[PDB]
């Protein structure tokens, strides 16, 4: 009975007893979110989630965790996106994200919908996930801006996107990172995240304390000249003329 | 040229 905890740089972790081979394989393995309380407990094979049920890490004694299942039939599994598939269940929300953010009309004029915090949290808090289909930089950079409203660079090889009609919450709510609007004085940043369901993606993490019902914003970081959507260039000029 | 968000 040698319990192992594997923590990712983002704060999440994998915990459980390894098999004879030394791999996270069994019916009692769990992924614990960055709040070190919300968890997905169940069947995992070599650390990969096969059937995780929503649970709560009640306590830990000498490294041994005690989980209690949450009511309901909420099960999740590794479901990495491809270039054409965003999710096997687009309407199944993420439990950790669901308790921290919500979509509403943005406070930014003519910005459509925005992402808002459900709670007061301190600096460096993961609030939302930015999952989407995986496409190349060439495909993205070689097409009109009209189609790049939700593109986010993951790494040098991959760009995450939430293309129509998934940009509508009625069509896709597995993750909500794409709903955060831009600001040159953002309260959040896009950060790397290793998700048990979405795999390697990015998350929205606070830069500082945020209050309940405060709109979450991130700096989109488009190239600037002392190419970007017109609305962006406009706000850029307006920003330079205050401060 | 890069038409995606970056950080
Ligand atoms: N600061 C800002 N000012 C005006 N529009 C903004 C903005 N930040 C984001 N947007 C708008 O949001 C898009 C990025 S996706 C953010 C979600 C979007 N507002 C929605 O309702 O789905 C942009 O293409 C732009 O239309």
């Amino acid at each position: 009975h040698g319990v192992c905890w594997i923590y990712y740089p983002d704060g999440g972790s994998l915990v459980g007893e390894v098999n004879e081979d030394g791999e996270m394989t069994g019916e009692k393995i769990a992924y614990v979110y960055p709040d070190e309380r919300t968890a997905l407990y169940g069947k995992f094979i070599d650390g990969e989630m096969i059937e995780g049920k929503l649970a709560t890490l009640m306590s830990t004694e000498e490294g041994r965790p005690h989980f209690e299942l949450m009511p309901g039939n909420s099960v999740y599994h590794f479901d990495k996106s491809t270039s054409s598939c965003i999710s096997t269940n687009a309407l199944l929300p993420d439990p950790y994200e669901s308790e921290r953010v919500y979509v509403a009309e943005s406070l930014i004029s003519s910005a459509g919908e925005g992402l808002f915090s459900k709670v007061a949290v301190g600096p460096n808090t993961v609030m939302s996930f930015y999952n989407g289909v995986r496409i190349t930089h060439q495909e993205v950079d070689s097409r009109d801006w009209a189609l790049n409203g939700n593109t986010l660079s993951l790494d040098e090889e991959t760009v995450i996107d939430v293309p129509e009609p998934y940009n509508h919450v009625s069509k896709y709510c597995a993750s909500l990172g794409h709903k955060a609007n831009h600001s040159f004085t953002p309260n959040c940043i896009y950060d790397m995240f290793v998700h048990p369901r979405f795999g390697p993606i990015k998350c929205i993490r606070t830069l500082r304390a945020v209050e309940a019902d405060e709109e979450l914003t991130v700096a989109y970081g488009y190239d600037h000249s002392p190419e970007a959507p017109e609305w962006y260039q406009v706000e850029l000029k307006a920003f330079q003329a205050t401060q | 040229i890069k038409r995606s968000k970056k950080n």
